């Protein structure tokens, strides 16, 4: 029950000397005022006996395994959010609400209960033309058991509320790849229009990456003189409505979002963010090389990368598919090691690392494999660990 | 508007004061009432 | 905020407990910067500081501490910029690019003081552009372009005959104040050593590396013996593709 | 009496953007109806008078609050207990100093170009309403260029900000004030303290 | 009534200006009421 | 000065500002809605152990051909999978090369 | 020796072996290294028994934290007397942090231990909170909190509530922590078998000052036997959770190395093949 | 409500920006309708009760309702004595001591109504921050074309957290499940007959048993596993409306981007001024190099 | 004197001054409308001695007590639950019809155990035959049947 | 031909299936049509045709009379102004803009309405939110009740 108002309804309890042979103890409190029990609890107002019956008798039929008329139907069919016919909770669907209901629904169209129906046209009412102000609407709940009677709430510790607070606190901070979209990343709008198949946004990028990773035995190769405007937007005077369209798409779809180095949006009034290509300067004199990496590769030299695997990996050391999935993925990729990848490099290049670390000065960061952090990121480590 | 960042300040000008913002003391909390999205279908469309 | 917290003080996500007069202390320090702010926001010249591309909230890995290269960086090279801007603003130079004005000051006796200030200055900014903060890999390219002079019949022998001639002709240096700049004076490949107030530009050559020999350089981490172990670090945190990049333009 | 602090706090509570443009001296009740505003510009001729005791009576309008601040207390200690018993006057330099206010404009007759500028702006969208408010607190009333911290108008200069917090900071008693005052009466010109 | 609040209003601002020079721009009780009300209207202008 | 027949949409405001009163004017007592991300937090893992994560809950392989998702696209792929892309990439240009 | 093997050893090959354990285990570990709360508790419980500088007890807290120290089963016999001797003489402290379940008088059943337990004394040792008890993903922290929320309040003694059993090193030993290989070392207190708590109690000093709190008598009849054992056991659970951490740690890894060294020999081996070929 | 729509938007906005996907218009005020009904709710209940304040000890008594209608009103004789305007302020200050028991009944009514919807919102945030593929970065780092930068800033002191674990197939249905079966193990337990049969077991049974609730009762009929929505492995809204059509999908681009722009900008001024009150941020910006410098 | 200070310092009560206690929000709201609530509500109750207290102790004309209390079964989010599935979260979940999902599953799983262990040795491969990938379910033709 | 259509969010396939439906059904008393408008973020007319639309569909398909007169309850004030409308300009139909009254009042004309609504107190809520809150005198009583002749 878990509810005020969900009391039992009265049941017989023998006489005085069946009450003193069954209790023990009985304690009598405050006297409060006798509460009628709610209609889901009173017994001859929520009897199934009909429905029983027909699940009852529904039920062996529900022993076999379910088949499909159209021989070969394997993708399932949805049932819509909130339809008539899909919703199962009962909050109080009691027998004399389902009684009601069933009246109604007769009167309204009795000839929806027949096995073979008539012909159904509307006749005279006799409730006048506005029958409907007392005829309208479901059969209505009473207002005590709608207001008074519900499940007591559990009561939410601070505790748990903490936690969400948190939660929603670290989902509050920033993903680096949206203030400045990367070309790459740009790629990956397509349309189920018919107009934007034929010309390729992206397949210069597409192209790039084609040739950049994948082997020529295997990878795309798309050339733009064959498309519609040569692979290059066309002047302002002479795109006939297309190439304005296509120009606006790109740029809604490109322009970036968040708050950049500065704290600001990146197309704010006053101040704005690569000036002149500063941030590709800045990134072209930097760059993306691993000193873990760079003595990684320069030790190995030319040799089998394979091999050396398996001569790192002794028998029964370390697998030798997850080795190379992590050396992969931090080589190729930019990610960091993991643990099993920082011990190999950690007992396979301890020469190279007591090179770089030998004269260092005290105060001067320094190139450690360690582990003793539970994360892999290079931030929690101050990129010291790679 | 939305597109230039400045002018956004207003809708959360309320945090000037932490201590009145956490107490909830005045429902002025809005730019145009007494929240920020008080009404943006109705209101906006009485200029001509 | 960004714009509102000073250039020396950090923000803290986190949340930390403060004394009262600590706290008054913090905002007092404050106030005094803003107000140091204002002053020195009047007497800015022609000539600024470049900007860092690496953070160097840490020292640079494996070359230089936090403290050592905050000095070089904003005593050393902050009364250069002033030297010069002081010393420009009055003179015809004024108004004109870094470069015209090293080159319309070299070799002008009267115009030494402007001149070993600008020459200061450009040194002090290719050495700031040419030093990564974990190093790079010498690219292909470059190495088989050294090969041809500096490599003697050995595999990656070029790389290690540099970093010895670089270490051989910064040793070379006793005065322990100028530069070693590996250039390409439009033949080949050649080390120079310039002293303090001489300039590869001035010179009409074309840099690839910057090293900073001063003794002010390596005082603090190397001391004064130091200087090979130096040398070695710079060479482990240098920084390649730069001068891959300045060669392969000046080839075409 | 509840005239004055309904006017207070209806200002205080007022829906839409109001701003106070406070160019003169204020009592405790015009500082309280100004200070409170949800927008508070401040000139060169602002002055916070709170000046209760001298007339014999406390200090009213609700300004004790902000002196009260643990923002205040943190920046200047005893500086709530200075304005409240000598009755001195906060400046708009103070009042910026303290965070009070974050709008300090040196434009003369800005009420015209406020008029103006909302006469040109045509739209009634909350987004556009807030865009045009920004921008003009930006380029007017927030102080981002043309402003030295010498040139604003203050009183709590960082010596007398330091004698303030020697001479009243926790200091939980008007006679041990008077005690403390006594006592700093009888420095030496040559003393380092003085 | 007393001529001690006045108002300007443009299409969108309204500016509402003090005027008592004789007291030091002190307010009476009525003239409070008064300024109370004129705000309270002006902020809860449509067009404000 | 507000047309007469357009003073019908200020009607939900008023409707609103009518009906704000007792419970609906209430705001959470401690909370002000802006919460500042303090701390940094990641859930990168290696391929390795994506590969093998969701083996129980979801099904077998759940990172199969995800290009994003995937550090290696085709980690964790069968033959069938792998052919049909690489196929489908060779005999794009089956007579130029 | 492979087979005789410390928990450093233990962490170095399984991080080889199979990242995601280790990985796990360090993260926990480096979460209770910056927790507070255990090392108050820590070191209020080590403090009255041991007898010694602070110095050496924040040592031998680290030692522990990082999984070279397990106290001796009589230190922590002597540990937890001289805590309830603590604790009835000066409450205030210890009712600050440490929690007792207070019973209600209004509560009341038809049966004596019932109504002993409802006389409002001590009934059974409270647990730390999950905010600041031992490390739990946030994933699953929420739902966690809500279940122990609601198995205290329906006083439900199943789930997070039991305190799993914690083990100590045998008096005989001398090694200060777990092996793999060495399990009689390690002696669980089991209300059969108790190791001398109840023996070590009564010929305590404080014999008669613990028996005159009018509160912990119910949990001394042991009405079940077990009383004393189990809240001996909830006591040490909510110090040093870390010693059953690494005893689950430890046996997990003895209970899965060997698959692991399988799987990885027939990798090694199939790529090998596949090389030479 | 305010604060309500500052964590959805908020909410929209990280999923949108984390993981790429977005939320449908009507199940983004769906939630605030929810809260709304339930505020609306507890203003039915509360306007059946009844506060009382008290002035001039017992002279002056109010009789309202939480919501402040003035009911009744009972005032000793000898208050009649005084003047009209003493009477009505100390009616008016009555009146005020009966809001304010309103007010703090209805605040502590409205952070369990906080509480709830804290609650009903959980498994959005946990299944667009519990999934494998979840990073942020911290603030003061600075961001370029390729990637970010990291900045020292006491990098030893700096700590990056991890909220998944890397062992298999870890999630709050387990955790259910567990506890589920944790206690069916209680109740088939010797002990849970006895406790069943104590009136613990039940008000646990009553409370915490919605598969014996009678058909037709309110209330769910079993308890079921909580929700399971990982952002990056569910499709919400962006294929169906790039089937459908392109401009929608680009309006509700724009408009997820524009709240988590929004939501920065906020965070960001209340970080700002946090610093201004603890003191370490000016009034007026005096680093002009950390802005005008890009 | 500090009695001064102490009794400034002091609440204050109609006893001693005669003026009653200020409430700036309410004054703001409600003053201009007193007189309009009171006529609403039908008049000040005048009853004797309504404050006055017995010198025995007891108050007589008892004062009346409020009966307010914060709800504890609301739950609005338990009371609008999912249709179909009796969750009370607030999310759209578009559900499948449970006898497609338990043909679905079946079949995915037939599938799947005929893909990667096609002999039935229990054991994955990466590589499976041509006949094993495209081979028609027999279950579906013996379904049929 | 017929592809794109305006207002993608709020589509018919998702309106098909009443918001809370149950829920108001057990109960139309306490169901206002602002509760149920809180589910859109449309104009107030869109909203309310909406919540007409859906009452419509909900009596459909569980087979009961629909309630003719809710669309008159939800324009209460519509209903009214159109009758008005067509008693003083001799026309009968629903009023457009072109035949309108053309007036020019204030910004800040609606103050005396905006103080009475704020502060406004109410016992209950459904008092607050009464659907006949519209209607002040007989006038206004005939001028809603007018449409049918059972009232």
């Amino acid at each position: 029950g878990g509810s005020v108002l969900d009391r039992s309804v009265a049941v017989p309890i023998g006489d005085s000397t069946q009450v003193r042979e069954l209790f023990v103890e009985t304690k009598v409190l405050g006297v409060e005022p006798l509460q009628s029990p709610p209609s889901w609890r009173t017994p001859f107002r929520n009897d199934f006996a009909e429905e029983r019956l027909k699940e009852l008798q529904r039920a062996p039929f529900k022993r076999e395994k379910y088949v499909s008329l159209i021989q070969g139907k394997y993708t399932p069919k949805v049932k819509k959010f909130g339809y008539t016919q899909h919703t199962t909770v009962d909050d109080f669907e009691t027998k004399e609400y389902k009684d009601r209901l069933l009246s109604k629904q007769f009167f309204q169209n009795p000839q929806a209960f027949e096995v073979v129906p008539d012909r159904n046209e509307r006749s005279v009412q006799f409730g006048g033309k506005w029958e409907y102000q007392r005829t309208h609407g479901l059969p209505t709940v009473d207002r005590n058991e709608l207001e008074n009677g519900w499940s007591e709430v559990e009561p939410i510790s601070d505790g748990e509320m903490k936690v969400i607070e948190q939660a929603l606190r670290d989902i509050s901070g920033p993903r680096p790849g949206n203030f400045v979209k990367p070309p790459s990343k740009t790629k990956s709008l397509q349309l189920s229009e018919s107009w934007w198949e034929p010309l390729g946004y992206g397949w210069e990028q597409h192209n790039e990456e084609q040739k950049a990773l994948c082997d020529v035995t295997e990878q795309r190769l798309i050339d733009g003189s064959n498309l519609p405007f040569g692979g290059k937007l066309p002047p302002f005077g002479t795109s006939y409505g297309m190439g304005e369209r296509m120009r606006a798409i790109i740029e809604d779809y490109s322009k970036g979002f968040g708050l950049g180095p500065h704290g600001h949006s990146p197309t704010h009034d006053t101040i704005h963010y690569n000036t002149l290509n500063a941030e590709g300067e800045r990134v072209r004199d930097l760059g993306y090389t691993d000193a873990l990496g760079r003595l990684f590769s320069e030790k190995l030299g030319d040799r089998d990368v394979h091999q050396w695997a398996v001569e790192s990996c002794a028998d029964g050391e370390a697998d030798v598919r997850q080795l190379l999935l992590s050396l992969h993925e931090w080589r190729e990729r930019g990610r960091p090691p993991s643990l099993l990848l920082a011990n190999v490099l950690s007992k396979y290049l301890e020469e190279e690392i007591a090179a770089f670390n030998k004269g260092i000065p005290e105060n001067a960061p320094k190139l450690q494999l360690e582990t003793s952090d539970g994360t892999l990121a290079h931030s929690g480590s101050g990129g010291s660990r790679s | 508007f939305v597109d230039l960042e400045t002018g956004t300040s207003l809708y959360f000008r309320d945090t000037r004061d932490s201590a009145e913002a956490i107490a909830h003391a005045a429902d002025s909390k809005g730019i145009k009432g007494m929240d920020n999205a008080i009404d943006l279908y109705n209101e906006y469309r009485i200029v001509p | 905020y960004h714009a509102y917290v000073p250039k020396g003080a950090s923000v803290q996500m986190g949340e930390t407990f403060m004394p009262s007069n600590i706290a008054t202390a913090v905002f007092r320090e404050t106030e005094a910067a803003a107000a140091r702010a204002d002053k020195t926001k009047e007497e800015t010249g022609f000539f600024s500081q470049p900007r860092l591309n690496y953070p160097v909230s840490s020292g640079i890995p494996a070359l230089f501490s936090k403290d050592q290269f905050d000095m070089q960086y904003s005593l050393f090279h902050r009364d250069v910029v002033e030297t010069l801007n002081r010393h420009t603003l009055g003179t015809p130079l004024e108004g004109h690019n870094l470069e015209t004005v090293i080159r319309k000051t070299s070799f002008d006796a009267t115009q030494a003081v402007a001149h070993t200030a600008a020459s200061e200055h450009f040194n002090y900014c290719f050495f700031y552009k040419s030093l990564r903060p974990w190093g790079t890999a010498p690219p292909p390219r470059l190495r088989e372009a050294l090969q041809l002079q500096y490599g003697t019949n050995g595999s990656a022998d070029a790389m290690d005959e540099v970093r010895r001639i670089v270490w051989v002709t910064a040793a070379s240096h006793q005065e322990r104040c100028g530069w070693v700049y590996l250039v390409w004076s439009g033949v080949h490949f050649d080390v120079v050593e310039f002293p303090h107030g001489s300039c590869p530009i001035a010179s009409d050559l074309i840099p690839l590396l910057a090293l900073n020999v001063h003794e002010s350089a390596y005082i603090l981490d190397y001391g004064t013996s130091g200087l090979k172990q130096y040398v070695e670090n710079y060479f482990k945190a240098c920084n390649w593709p730069l001068a891959e990049r300045y060669y392969l333009m000046a080839i075409g | 009496l509840r005239q004055h602090a309904s006017l207070i706090w209806r200002v205080y509570t007022a829906p839409r953007p109001l701003m106070t443009l406070t160019n003169g001296k204020c009592r405790g009740t015009g500082c309280g109806l100004s200070l409170f505003a949800k927008y508070c510009a401040l000139k060169d001729s602002s002055e916070f008078i709170f000046d209760g005791p001298n007339v014999g009576i406390t200090p009213y309008g609700g300004m004790t609050r902000l002196l009260a601040r643990p923002e205040t207390s943190l920046k200047y200690p005893g500086l709530a207990e200075f304005v409240v018993l000598t009755g001195a006057s906060l400046f708009a330099g103070d009042a910026l100093r303290l965070g009070w206010t974050d709008l300090f404009t040196t434009i003369p007759d800005m009420t015209y170009h406020i008029k103006e500028w909302f006469d040109t702006t045509e739209h009634m969208h909350n987004d556009a309403v807030a865009w045009q408010l920004g921008h003009l607190l930006e380029t007017c009333f927030k102080m981002k260029e043309s402003h030295s911290s010498a040139m604003e108008r203050a009183a709590i200069t960082p010596t007398r900000a330091r004698w303030v917090e020697d001479a009243f900071a926790d200091q939980p008693s008007v006679n041990d004030i008077m005690r403390t005052l006594t006592e700093i009466e009888q420095l030496p010109f040559q003393s380092t303290h003085n | 009534a007393n001529r001690t609040i006045t108002g300007n209003d443009g299409r969108f601002s309204k500016t509402i200006m003090i005027n008592e020079p004789q007291c030091n721009q002190a307010l009476s009780a009525k003239t409070a009421s008064e300024l109370s009300k004129e705000i309270d209207k002006a902020t809860n202008a449509v067009y404000s | 000065k507000v047309p007469h027949s357009l003073i019908y949409n200020i009607y939900p405001y008023l409707e609103e500002i009518r009906r704000r009163k007792g419970m609906m004017a209430m705001h959470p007592p401690g909370k002000d809605g802006l919460l500042m991300p303090d701390r940094v937090v990641d859930n990168r893992l290696p391929d390795h152990l994506k590969r093998g994560y969701y083996d129980d809950v979801y099904w077998k392989d759940f990172f199969a051909g995800s290009d994003e998702h995937l550090n290696e696209p085709r980690m964790g792929l069968r033959g069938d999978e792998m052919r049909r892309r690489l196929e489908e990439a060779q005999t794009s240009p089956a007579p130029t090369t | 020796q492979n087979e005789d093997k410390m928990v450093v050893h233990v962490l170095e090959e399984l991080s080889l072996r199979n990242d995601g354990l280790v990985m796990d285990i360090q993260y926990a570990i480096r979460e209770n290294k910056k927790n507070r709360r255990l090392r108050w508790e820590f070191v209020t419980t080590l403090l009255p028994v041991f007898g010694g500088n602070e110095a050496k007890v924040e040592q031998l807290y680290s030692d522990y934290c990082d999984g070279k120290y397990v106290p001796n089963i009589t230190v922590a016999v002597e540990a937890f007397i001289a805590f309830l001797h603590n604790a009835t003489q000066h409450p205030e402290t210890y009712s600050a942090s440490d929690y007792f379940d207070i019973d209600d008088g209004k509560s009341s059943t038809a049966s004596g231990t019932g109504d002993q337990p409802s006389a409002g004394q001590y009934t059974t040792l409270k647990l730390l909170d999950p905010l600041e008890g031992p490390f739990v993903f946030d994933n699953v922290k929420v739902e966690y909190i809500q279940t122990v929320e609601r198995f205290r309040r329906h006083g439900i003694r199943a789930g997070p509530v039991m305190a799993p059993a914690t083990g100590f090193i045998a008096a005989n030993c001398k090694s200060l922590n777990y092996f793999t290989r060495r399990q009689e070392e390690v002696v669980y207190v089991t209300n059969d078998s108790d190791q001398g708590l109840r023996r070590s109690l009564e010929n305590s000093a404080y014999h008669k000052t613990i028996a005159a709190n009018p509160a912990l008598q119910y949990l001394l009849k042991a009405r079940r036997g077990a009383a004393l054992v189990e809240t001996f056991n909830r006591f040490f659970y909510r110090t040093m959770p870390m010693l059953n951490f690494y005893q689950n740690v430890l046996k997990h890894y003895s209970e899965t190395i060997q698959p692991l060294r399988q799987a990885a020999k027939s990798s090694t081996r199939g790529l090998a093949r596949a090389l030479e070929s | 409500m305010e604060v309500y729509r500052r964590i959805t938007e908020r909410v929209r906005g990280a999923l949108w920006a984390h993981h790429g996907r977005l939320m449908s218009e009507r199940q983004f005020h769906r939630i605030l309708a929810f809260v709304y009904n339930n505020k609306y709710e507890y203003q039915i209940r509360f306007d059946r009760m009844e506060v009382v304040g008290r002035e001039w000890g017992g002279r002056v008594e109010v009789v309202t309702t939480p919501a402040g209608f003035l009911k009744r009103v009972r005032v000793n004789p000898c208050v009649e004595d005084l003047t009209l305007y003493q009477q009505q302020q100390l009616i008016l200050s009555a009146y005020a001591n009966a809001c304010a028991d309103g007010r703090k009944l209805m605040e502590q009514a409205e952070m369990n109504i906080y509480k709830q919807f804290l609650k009903d919102l959980k498994p959005i945030v946990m299944g667009i921050r519990d999934n494998p593929e979840f990073y942020t970065v911290s603030e003061n780092s600075i961001e370029t074309i390729g990637g970010v930068l990291q900045t020292g800033d006491s990098n030893n002191l700096c700590h990056t957290h991890r909220t998944i674990p890397a062992a298999k197939a870890r999630q709050p249905a387990d955790e259910v499940r567990a506890r589920q079966e944790w206690e069916q193990k209680w109740i088939n337990s010797p002990r849970g007959q006895s406790w069943a049969l104590t009136l613990r077991g039940k008000t646990y049974f009553a409370l915490h048993g919605p598969q014996y609730r009678p058909r037709g009762a309110p209330g769910a009929k079993k308890e079921t596993l909580p929700l399971d929505i990982p952002a990056p492995y569910t499709a919400m809204d962006e294929k169906r409306l790039l089937k459908k059509n392109w401009m929608a999908y680009l309006d509700n681009k724009h408009v997820a981007e524009v709240m988590w722009t929004r939501v920065k900008i906020a965070d960001r001024e209340k970080r700002q001024r946090l610093l201004q009150e603890t003191g370490r941020a000016w009034h007026r910006p005096i680093n002009e190099e950390a802005i005008n410098r890009w | 004197d500090d009695s001064d200070i102490l009794r400034l310092r002091a609440p204050l009560t109609y006893d001693m001054d005669s003026t009653a206690a200020l409430h700036v929000p309410t004054h703001c709201g409600k003053a201009s409308r007193l007189a309009g609530m009171l006529q609403d509500a039908g008049g000040v109750q005048v009853l004797d001695g309504l404050g006055e207290v017995d010198d025995k102790g007891e108050p007589k004309v008892p004062p009346l007590q409020s009966n307010a209390s914060v709800p504890t079964n609301v739950s609005f989010y338990e009371m609008a639950r999912h249709p179909w599935e009796d969750r009370a979260s607030s999310w759209r979940r578009d559900g499948f019809t449970e006898g497609s999902l338990e043909y679905f599953e079946s079949q995915y799983r037939s599938a799947e155990r005929a893909v990667y262990d096609e002999e039935g040795r229990g054991v994955r491969n990466y590589w499976p035959s041509r006949d094993a990938v495209e081979g028609i379910a027999q279950e579906e033709e013996n379904d049929a049947q | 031909r017929l592809r794109y259509e305006i207002n993608e969010d709020y589509k018919v396939r998702d309106e098909l299936g009443p918001e809370l439906f149950a829920l108001w059904s057990k109960a139309p008393e306490r169901w206002p049509p602002e509760r149920l408008s809180k589910m859109y973020g449309l104009d107030f007319t869109l909203v309310r045709k909406i919540l007409v639309w859906h009452h419509f569909k909900a009596c459909y398909d569980a087979c009961v009379e629909p309630d003719w007169s809710l669309p008159k309850r939800l324009f209460a004030l519509e209903w009214i102004r159109d009758v008005r409308a067509r008693k003083h300009g001799l026309f009968y139909g629903k009023m457009r803009f072109a035949e309108q009254k053309i007036t020019f009042y204030s910004d800040r004309f609606l103050f005396r309405d905006l103080v009475n609504r704020r502060e406004a107190s109410y016992a209950n809520v459904w008092e607050m939110d009464d659907p006949y809150r519209f209607l002040q005198t007989e006038q206004d009583y005939e001028d809603y009740w007018g449409d049918n002749y059972d009232v």
